[PDB]
């Protein structure tokens, strides 16, 4: 599968 | 609490697309939750296998294999679908 992505401040 | 995307600010409850580095497509979420968090999801699309370049349903594209031109084109239908026609007229 196809990687996704997840973001947040501080990292 | 917002959401700090690639310069670009979402608010909460937000929804919008974002190209992975890779080449394919996403479909992306703001959650913010006290720290601007966001996930993103591979969208369903086609992969070429030998250039490897990703098309979104709807896209049509040709290529050379064997001397021979082709129109492609991708359907998706939850399996990244895509067939290929040889060029007539
Ligand atoms: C992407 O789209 C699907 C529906 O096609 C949805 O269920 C999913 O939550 C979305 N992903 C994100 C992180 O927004």
């Amino acid at each position: 599968g196809l990687p996704g992505m997840k973001g947040h401040r501080g990292f | 609490d917002q959401c700090i995307v690639d310069d670009i600010t979402y608010n909460v409850q937000d929804t919008f697309h974002k190209k992975h580095e890779e080449g394919h497509m996403l479909n992306c979420t703001c959650f913010g939750q006290g720290r601007g968090r966001w996930k993103c999801d591979p969208v369903d699309q086609c992969q070429d296998s030998e250039t490897g370049t990703f098309y979104q349903i709807g896209d049509s594209w040709e290529k050379y294999v064997h001397g021979v031109r082709y129109q492609c084109y991708c359907y998706g239908r939850g399996i990244g679908e895509w067939h290929c026609q040889p060029l007539q007229t």
